[PDB]
RNA sequence: AGGUUCGUGGUAGGAGAGCGUUCUAAGGGCGGUGAAGUCAGACCGGAAGGACUGGUGGAGCGCUUAGAAGUGAGAAUGCCG
RNA sequence: UACUCGGGAGUCAGACUGCGAGUGAUAAGAUCCGUAGUCGAAAGGGAAACAGCCCAGACCACCAGUUAAGGUCCCCAAAUA
RNA sequence: CCGAUAGUGAACCAGUACCGUGAGGGAAAGGUGAAAAGCACCCCGGAAGGGGAGUGAAACAGUUCCUGAAACCGUGUGCCUACAAGUAGUUAGAGCCCGUUAAUGGGUGAUAGCGUGCCUUUUGUAGAAUGAACCGGCGAGUUACGAUUUGUUGCAAGGUUAA
């Protein structure tokens, strides 16, 4: 194949999702964590079990 | 004399020779349209139709097929956080009215 | 599109003469309010002055059904504490009745600059005669 | 052609909002009668404003050949300059600014 | 590799500041207020543009109502008519044969006459 | 690719398709007969956005297909001027 | 439409109105349950103004038409029926 | 990998200036032009600073000097404005003034209808609840190693190497 002219299969790369970018996104404000929490918080969540 | 035909879903008066913009029409560049809908004939003979008149009807010639300028049409809900954003542009067709009949 | 608007001076404003004798006050200030803010006419346009020059004459016999003659009370207020002065719409149809008619229909009026620029338009008389002879008024039968 | 000539006196030390109440006294008025304006107005931004229209005056005769006896005042405006930042020192040991402002100004004469 | 922002965001900013062009005092100048300013003028003319019909058709009734008084006729009775005999004249055009060609605004008044006593 | 029917308000939130920024690789380009930047316009697209013309500027910069991210600000009694 | 399996969540301060009860004084825009609606997350028309009441669910454009609640003397569209 | 708010605190006489009794804390600040050819001489002024003349491709490159945005401060002018109750706009609209990326064009707008900013937090905010003087720059889900699930590719009762 030709450089300039590259093409992977289709299907086997996504675009990354990117929280935090307005509003417009659906992942804008609260970036898909819901409001004033303990799993809202930076390093939140709380032990495996 | 002037008529009134129905064209575009809404009513529109005439005159030959008069330049008039209506909704998309079915027809190319130097194309000849008649509207067969006449509602209301004037000028030293008053005749209505209930609700059309008569086999009379009114032929007119194509001038132009295009859109008009773009609007913007935006809404908002304050506190929400929503917007949204969307631009438009009508099609048109401009006549020339020829004779009335 | 295409709809006619009226410029300012296009229409021409008439004279009338209304007598106001034994007819209800509210029912010949609707009449008038209509008349002066140029209703009847199809040129109406709303943002313009299209009506006509009103003259009312024997304001001292405009009718008053019930007992309203002696307690529909007018009222005003000077702004300062306790300033509220109060008078009945009798003695005020005896003393005066051009300020009875003119603030009944400024009521009708809308409320705003072309309102009051529309009041300017009315004179009214408690006697027979009035003053406008020049102008050419003419005589008006109420609906 | 050339009908005008200006002079310009930058960064003077003098507010500009006190020199924009004298420098409108003389605007569009005979160069002869601003002169004697400026000289009987007794505020601090007169010396320097009649510095300035007089060497417009002289840089009109010199360069250009016009007259003196014809001669009017067509712009006169006062700009902004570089401030000098400055403190002075207010009760309990905090200070505040002061702002020593200067200004640029401009006129131009030219024939009636 | 780094990527500073230049270029972007005043290239943004200098647009919603060009459309609120004509507004009173800092509404023209400075990007917070024109913003707002702008989508408020947005969501009026959203508005406004479904209010401009209701405007319009009250104004051609109106003008009807006038016109037909003076046939000794109501806007009421004059519809009733139209809509009996079988006239499918919207108001916009009847409004204008009103304000000008009275005589045919008269003649379609007499058919309503003709058809609402019959 | 063309049809028929039913739909198209929306917060937290789920899914999809995209615009733009910096750098890299290949192909193909323009530029002292004036690049990037900046200023002004009544142009184009469904949105993010993209052109064309002219003034200033005086030496670098786009386009197509992929790849990698210090990736897009109006708010934090935010930090600096 | 249901159901089963798997990936990702948010929510666990609710409010008023009609009906059925408790506490209260057969008080509260009170408090606590059951049942239906609307708001929350719903713009538009009527209640003067008005989250929760009455009518009714906004894809975009039109200087087109018919109706719902509510209305037709003037402000104010339509009956001085 | 960064490109002067970045990259070392420090691209420049930087652990300097400054602060503290002391240990200690700790900045701001890059660019004329290819070449100084860095403006002889004349005029106004005490000077600073200007207007000519000259050098230069350019002085609107003149010893914080490439480019020169916004806030902010002014000068001139086309339209409107001193009887009018204004989240400042939007829709209808006369008059006056212009003439474009030429198309059902541009600027201002007397008068009329409608209309209580943005964000956060809330059952509910125009809110007399919170935040922001304005403009500009900087400023927030990332990487390493494991687990699980979906998609793609190679081989397939086999697959695959680590150091
Ligand atoms: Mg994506
Ligand atoms: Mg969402
Ligand atoms: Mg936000
Ligand atoms: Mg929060
Ligand atoms: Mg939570
Ligand atoms: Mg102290
Ligand atoms: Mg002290
Ligand atoms: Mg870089
Ligand atoms: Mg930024
Ligand atoms: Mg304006
Ligand atoms: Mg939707
Ligand atoms: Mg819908
Ligand atoms: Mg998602
Ligand atoms: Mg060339
Ligand atoms: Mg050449
Ligand atoms: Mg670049
Ligand atoms: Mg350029
Ligand atoms: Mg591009
Ligand atoms: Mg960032
Ligand atoms: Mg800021
Ligand atoms: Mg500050
Ligand atoms: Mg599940
Ligand atoms: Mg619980
Ligand atoms: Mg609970
Ligand atoms: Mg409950
Ligand atoms: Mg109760
Ligand atoms: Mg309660
Ligand atoms: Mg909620
Ligand atoms: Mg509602
Ligand atoms: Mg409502
Ligand atoms: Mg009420
Ligand atoms: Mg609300
Ligand atoms: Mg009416
Ligand atoms: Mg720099
Ligand atoms: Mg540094
Ligand atoms: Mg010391
Ligand atoms: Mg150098
Ligand atoms: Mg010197
Ligand atoms: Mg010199
Ligand atoms: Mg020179
Ligand atoms: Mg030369
Ligand atoms: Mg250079
Ligand atoms: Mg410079
Ligand atoms: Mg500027
Ligand atoms: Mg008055
Ligand atoms: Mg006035
Ligand atoms: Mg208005
Ligand atoms: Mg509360
Ligand atoms: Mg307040
Ligand atoms: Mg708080
Ligand atoms: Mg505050
Ligand atoms: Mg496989």
């Amino acid at each position: 194949m030709k450089l300039h002219e590259l093409k992977p299969s289709e299907g086997s790369r996504k675009e990354r999702n990117r929280v935090g970018r307005g509003t417009g996104s659906g992942n804008g404000k609260t970036s898909g964590r819901g409001h004033k929490g303990q799993k809202a918080r930076s390093g939140g969540g709380v032990r495996l079990g | 004399m002037y008529a009134i035909i129905e064209t575009g879903g809404k009513q529109i008066k005439v005159e030959a020779g008069q330049e008039i913009y209506v909704e998309k029409l079915a027809g190319e560049v130097g194309d000849v349209v008649t509207f067969d809908k006449v509602l209301f004939v004037g000028g030293d003979s008053a005749k209505v139709g209930v609700p059309f008149v008569d086999g009379a009807t009114v032929t007119a010639k194509v001038e132009k097929q295009g859109r008009a300028k773009k609007l913007t049409v935006y809404k908002y809900k304050p506190k929400k956080n929503y917007h949204k954003k969307q631009g438009h542009r009508q099609p048109y067709t401009k006549l020339t009215i020829d004779a009335i009949n | 599109r295409t709809t006619y608007m009226a410029k300012p001076g296009e229409v021409e404003r008439k004279w009338y003469v209304i007598d106001a004798t034994g007819v209800s006050l509210g029912r010949l200030s609707s009449e008038v309010a209509s008349i002066l803010r140029g209703k009847n006419k199809p040129q109406f346009t709303p943002h313009i002055d299209t009506g006509d020059f009103v003259i009312i004459i024997n304001a001292g016999k405009i009718g008053l059904t019930g007992k309203k003659a002696t307690d529909k009370i007018y009222y005003r207020h000077s702004q300062y504490p306790g300033g509220l002065k109060s008078r009945t719409a009798g003695e005020m149809r005896t003393n005066n009745p051009e300020k009875l008619l003119e603030l009944s229909i400024k009521g009708m009026l809308p409320k705003n600059s072309l309102g009051r620029q529309l009041f300017k338009k009315l004179h009214v008389y408690g006697g027979s005669e009035h003053e406008h002879a020049a102008q050419k008024p003419e005589v008006y039968e109420l609906r | 052609e050339v009908t005008s000539a200006k002079a310009v006196a930058k960064t003077v030390r003098i507010a500009p909002r006190k020199a924009r109440i004298v420098i409108d006294l003389i605007r569009g008025k005979q160069v002869g009668e601003a002169i004697a304006i400026l000289k009987y107005t007794p505020r601090s931004a007169s010396p320097i404003i009649e510095k300035v229209l007089k060497s417009a005056i002289a840089n009109a005769e010199h360069n250009y050949d016009l007259d003196i006896n014809n001669l009017v005042v067509e712009e006169a405006f006062v700009d902004e300059g570089p401030t000098l930042k400055r403190f002075r020192p207010r009760a309990q040991g905090r200070a505040s600014a002061i702002n020593k402002r200067t200004s640029h100004i401009t006129v131009v004469v030219s024939e009636v | 590799p780094r990527v500073k922002g230049g270029t972007v965001t005043r290239k943004r900013r200098k647009k919603i500041v060009k459309l609120a062009k004509g507004y009173y005092g800092s509404k023209h100048l400075l990007f917070k207020v024109a913003n707002q300013a702008v989508m408020k003028s947005y969501q009026y003319a959203y508005r406004d543009r479904r209010q401009k019909k209701r405007d319009f058709r009250r104004l051609w009734i109106a003008r009807i109502n006038a016109a037909a008084r003076m046939q000794d006729l109501s806007y009421s009775k004059l519809m009733h008519g139209l809509k009996l005999a079988g006239i499918d004249i919207n108001r916009k055009m009847l409004a204008d044969l009103a304000v000008n060609d009275i005589a045919s605004f008269n003649t379609l008044a007499d058919s309503a006459k003709k058809a609402l006593a019959k």
